RNA sequence: AGGUAGUUGGUGGGGUAACGGCCCACCAAGCCGAAGAUCGGUACGGGCCGUGAGAGCGGGAGCCCGGAGAUGGACACUGAGACAC
RNA sequence: GCCCGAGUGGUGGCCACUAUUAUUGGGCCUAAAGCGGCCGUAGCCGGGCCCGUAAGUCCCUGGCGAAAUCCCACGGCUCAACCGU
RNA sequence: GAGCCCGGGCUCCGUGAGGGGGGAGAAGUCGUAACAAGGUAACCGUAGGGGAACCUACGGCUCGAUCACCUCCU
């Protein structure tokens, strides 16, 4: 249920979660880390997270937008909410799209655009 | 291609051996066997190329089919044989002794050392695992496995330094690595350096853990724990002497 | 509105020196334009300047000896590495000898010559010479 | 501002205005779809072959007048109907109606019939793999069927 | 200086008084300045003309000078006099002098529709609201659950 | 010209758009 | 036989995607199973890919208990009532990781792989 | 210019060397799109290559590296490995 | 008589010339080209002054981007191409 | 679980009476449209009409006309 994720972070005030997270059965925490912005809510305990990042162009010296969504497993511990980054772990697949279980959210009232 | 690469060509072969590059169409393809595919050395090379000591192959063949080296302290006859990295290479017939030491550059070369040395082959174990019966074991990533340590560590992770009694098959004088103990890096753009550690303090999360090493010129190296090599308290000699 | 207020200080103390009035009055101010001055006067391209902050603003008044041809700001401003100067160097300047890139940096604010010497880098802010 | 948005994010911007200018370039577009290599027969090859339906001559431009040689041939895979013009001073003589008559263009593949000449976009080299140039010289080799 | 928006025509030039710190050749305590404004806000004038008539009368060019420091966070002006008391219009003067205007002109409209002009300053003024609603919201003078429209408008000032 | 051109233009569009409407 | 993958579906983002290469032997699938209660065990070996050996149950007859000490039996079982998947299931007694059963003396769930493993044993449910 | 119905996700299960809508039973209505999706054209991809003061533009030839194919199309055995020039 | 020389020329393609695709480095009164005018969404772009973070950004170290081709040295083949270090 | 087939729909390749236009050839004919105020200034958007160039209406514009007549401006 509740042990340490390490990565230097604590792990959620709660714990109740199903063997889809990195504290149950045979899926286990791994790898490399993000950061991104909950897009939705909407499916059931699952949550669009979309990153920003910046890319060179050579030909003109110049940056650009970029925005790649990137699929969140919510564990039932917290409740992802729109317009907050939320902390994201590499794991093995979920589902067809769903390669990813969030780890430790940092939640915020605030939105811009 | 949907079976097994089971050729290798010259313009295919790695660079770290320093091979001739364009010599003929196709190059010797290490077998299986103590270590790294990419890290090795061919027992052909070494006898061909390395100690001239044949013309065709044909030749170094029948040079190892009746034994002018023993690898390990044990002989060999597969003359695709790779030759494992901090290795001791014996000839018998002369009674040369080589540590198989990286140079400075990245290419593998044979250091020439005495026969006394030639006992004695510091293994860092590649990984600790425990074992039915009860017991644990010594690895290497030249492969070479031993049992028995007297129940639980007793010692260290991993990076150990060990002395094995070569021709003897066994292990004996284990001795940690420690906060101002020597260290040889095997792996790394830093190869052939031997230092004083300075000290083991480490970044963890995920694949890299950190140590840091200062040697007789003082040039700051960070590799890995398994990058990282524990040549001891000082016992073989440096490569670029 | 405006944007780039250092350009549009720098853009005048250029058409200011080119007529050859006697001094200049800038009536927006700032850091970067204070700033900008200070290091100018620092390698001596400009005499002395007195800024009056008024409540409603900073205004510059600058003494103009008669040494600026041309200095100018950085458009989308680029980032510069310290290896990719020495193109910026052949580009913008006129040669080897001026070296007021002034660019923004670690250490602070300099000019190109006064980067290359500590040996840091970065965005680009603006030119003199 | 003369044109272009300049900022550090835009570019794509940038990017994609290029590419919608480009396309004014004819030949740029044209390559880039291949209207070159679809258009004037060939299947855009250097050369073709094709049996010489008939030979014909026709006439000069607006301050010009002369009767140029040129042939009627038909490639062959191609199989498509080109009208042609034929080297040299005495040659319609060595041309055979079917003969192999291997062809080529002439002068930019633009569609520019040299300035004389209205259509012909194209040359031709052989009669019954043998040249023209060949065949004005008397010694060099002359022709068959 | 100018600003041409919906004209091509400079705008004026009237400009602040320099003095950075206040007229000490004019008097008033901490105390006196707040029963003023108190006593004017009581009346049914608005915070510019509560300036204005402050100015004219009693001889203060802004209250901002004078008053801070009473308690430095922050200028000390009107508004901010009134907020502490409770006073204060939840929204600002800006907007709401603004929405106040807007729906008079429908009403014109409503009886007279063949007129372009007042038409155009329909569309004119809304869009100006639009802004300085957008950017409060950001702010937080007026909730993120608002949207404006002219059914919306005639609620707020009846 | 244009004058021309136009009506022209717009004859042969009608009179074509007329065989294509028929 | 199953084929996939399994990259032959669609995008998903409703692209079609379309398979740019054949069958992989290593990637083919065998069909469900309906291993069934009786009084019989009907068993097979069959070989992996991976070169071992592995016990499909095609039949059953034996399952037997635990508690939460964890004392094991091999005894009679009767009807199979309730399997989650589908209800269709618990008619026809397809065994499965999930699967709830009648043994003797209390109702047991199945807890275990039949169609790689080749085992059946339960475990008692408390009322 | 709107597309999407195993389609996106959830629960439980099968199958597989193994994760996974891979497959399937039940439940939910998502998922993707003007930061250009989908559809249509064209095209093996990379190391490099040609050219050009540079920036750039065009190009995938021997050779090396990785993938795909074996008259078109499907199909299993036998073997660690093939669905097998 | 001039060029080049076991080559030299023809057709075709690509790049240069072409700051005729404008980042470097183009224009747009009358040469091609300003939308008949406005609004504001998406976007880009933003007055001054203080403090936090250090995401961009720069600096240093460290893991790493196969060989080959390229560039430079030395060495080898009569020479170079080519190869070796 | 392929190829194979069958009925229908949709699309694409080889090819066809007939039909549209372009850059032209400039020795036939009609006219004088524009370019000079082109001999009714010219263009312009819109609408009708005429074999054609084009004419006319209404609105605009000067890239507008030649003195004359009147009015302003360094």
């Amino acid at each position: 249920m509740m042990r340490d994720i390490g990565l230097r972070v604590q792990p959620p005030a709660e714990k109740c979660d199903d063997p889809k997270c990195p504290w149950h059965g045979n899926l286990k925490i791994h790898g490399r880390v993000f950061e991104g912005i909950v897009v939705s809510d909407k499916p059931r305990k699952t949550v669009t997270v979309e990153r920003q990042y910046y890319f060179y162009l050579n030909k003109y010296e110049r940056y650009e937008l970029r925005r790649s969504k990137i699929h969140a497993h919510n564990p039932p511990c917290i409740n992802a909410k729109v317009g907050d980054k939320v902390l994201i772990a590499e794991t093995r697949p979920l589902s067809k799209t769903k390669h990813f279980v969030v780890v430790a959210v940092l939640e915020r009232a605030e939105e811009r655009r | 291609r949907k079976g097994p690469k089971r050729h290798l060509k010259r313009l295919a072969a790695p660079t770290s051996w320093y091979i001739e590059r364009k010599a003929y169409k196709w190059a010797v393809r290490p077998r299986p066997g103590p270590h790294n595919m990419r890290t090795s050395i061919p027992l052909l090379y070494i006898v061909r190329d390395y100690l001239g000591y044949a013309k065709t192959a044909r030749e170094a063949r029948k040079i190892l089919n009746e034994g002018k080296f023993l690898v390990d302290g044990r002989v060999r006859k597969d003359y695709k044989f790779p030759v494992g990295i901090m290795d001791v290479v014996s000839i018998p017939e002369t009674g040369e002794h080589y540590r198989v030491l990286p140079n400075r550059i990245g290419k593998l070369i044979l250091h020439p050392i005495s026969e006394d040395e030639a006992f004695i082959k510091p293994l860092r174990i590649r990984n600790k695992r425990m074992i039915k019966g009860a017991r644990v074991q010594l690895n290497f990533h030249d492969g070479t496995n031993h049992i028995v340590s007297i129940a639980e560590k007793d010692n260290y992770f991993t990076s150990y330094t060990v002395l094995m009694k070569v021709p003897e098959r066994e292990i004996l004088e284990v001795l940690p690595f420690e906060k101002g103990a020597y260290v040889f890096v095997t792996q790394g753009k830093n190869v052939a350096r031997k230092g004083r550690i300075v000290e083991i303090k480490r970044f963890p999360m995920g694949w890299p853990d950190v140590v840091t090493i200062e040697d007789e010129e003082g040039e700051l190296f960070d590799t890995l724990k398994e990058y990282a090599f524990v040549v001891g308290t000082d016992k073989p000699k440096i490569s670029l002497p | 509105t405006l944007l780039d207020p250092l350009a549009n200080a720098l853009s005048h103390i250029t058409n200011s020196e080119r007529v050859g009035k006697r001094e200049v009055y800038i009536k927006p101010a700032s850091k970067l334009i204070g700033e900008v001055l200070r290091v100018m006067q620092k390698y001596g391209y400009i005499g002395e300047f007195e800024f009056i902050d008024d409540g409603r603003a900073g205004v510059y008044r600058v003494q103009l000896l008669g040494r600026i041809n041309k200095a100018g700001a950085i458009k989308p401003r680029f980032p510069v590495k310290v290896s990719e100067f020495e193109k910026w160097e052949k580009r913008f300047l006129p040669a080897f000898e001026f070296g007021i890139l002034i660019v923004s940096t670690s250490q602070g604010v300099m000019s190109h010559k006064e980067a290359i010497e500590k040996g840091i880098g970065g965005r680009l802010i603006a030119y003199v010479y | 501002g003369k044109k272009a948005p300049n900022g550090e994010f835009a570019g794509r911007k940038l990017k994609l205005k290029r590419k919608k200018f480009r396309w004014s370039d004819i030949r740029y577009k044209r390559r880039v779809l291949r209207l070159k290599e679809k258009s004037d027969p060939l299947e855009g090859a250097p050369q073709a072959r094709g049996i010489v339906l008939e030979k014909i001559a026709v006439e000069a431009k607006q301050p010009n007048s002369g009767m140029r040689k040129a042939v009627r041939v038909q490639l062959i895979k191609n199989g498509k109907v080109v009208t042609a013009f034929c080297p040299g001073d005495g040659a319609i003589k060595f041309i055979d109606e079917h003969d192999e008559v291997i062809i080529e263009g002439i002068g930019g593949p633009k569609g520019g019939s040299m300035g004389d000449i209205p259509g012909i976009r194209y040359k031709v080299v052989k009669v019954n793999r043998v040249s023209l140039k060949e065949l004005v010289k008397g010694r060099k080799e002359k022709p068959r069927r | 200086m100018a600003r041409m928006h919906a004209r091509k025509r400079g705008k004026s030039g009237s400009k602040r008084p320099p003095r950075t710190a206040p007229p000490i050749w004019v008097e008033y305590t901490v105390e006196e300045i707040e029963n003023l404004v108190v006593k004017l806000r009581k009346e049914g004038y608005s915070t510019a003309m509560i300036g204005t008539i402050l100015r004219d009368q009693y001889g203060i060019p802004s209250v901002k000078l004078f008053k801070d420091p009473d308690n430095p966070n922050r200028n000390l002006t009107i508004t901010r006099i009134l907020e502490k008391h409770g006073l204060a219009p939840e929204i600002p003067e800006d907007l709401m002098f603004l929405i106040r205007r807007a729906v008079n002109l429908r009403k014109h409209l409503e009886q007279h529709p063949k007129d372009l002009h007042s038409m155009r300053g329909l569309q004119l003024i809304e869009s100006k609201i639009r802004r300085l609603v957008k950017y409060y919201k950001r702010k937080g003078k007026l909730p993120k659950n608002w949207r404006y429209d002219p059914e919306t408008a005639k609620l707020l000032v009846r | 010209m244009r004058w021309k051109w136009i009506k022209k233009r717009i004859r042969r569009l009608k009179r074509q758009r007329k065989k294509e409407r028929g | 036989m199953a084929i996939w993958q399994g990259r032959s579906l669609k995008k998903p983002s409703g692209g079609r995607i379309v398979l740019a290469r054949k069958k992989r032997k290593r990637e083919l699938g065998r069909e469900p199973s309906n291993t069934r209660v009786a009084e019989q065990d009907k068993r097979k070996i069959i070989r992996t890919y991976g070169g071992n050996r592995k016990v499909r149950l095609t039949a059953a007859a034996y399952a037997n208990v635990f508690d939460k000490s964890g004392k094991g039996r091999k005894v009679r079982i009767i009807r199979v009532i309730e399997n989650p998947a589908n209800r269709q299931f618990a008619r026809r007694n397809i065994i499965t990781k999930g699967a709830i059963i009648e043994t003797e003396i209390g109702k047991a769930k199945v807890t275990s792989r039949p169609g790689q493993d080749g085992v059946v044993n339960a475990i008692l449910l408390e009322e």
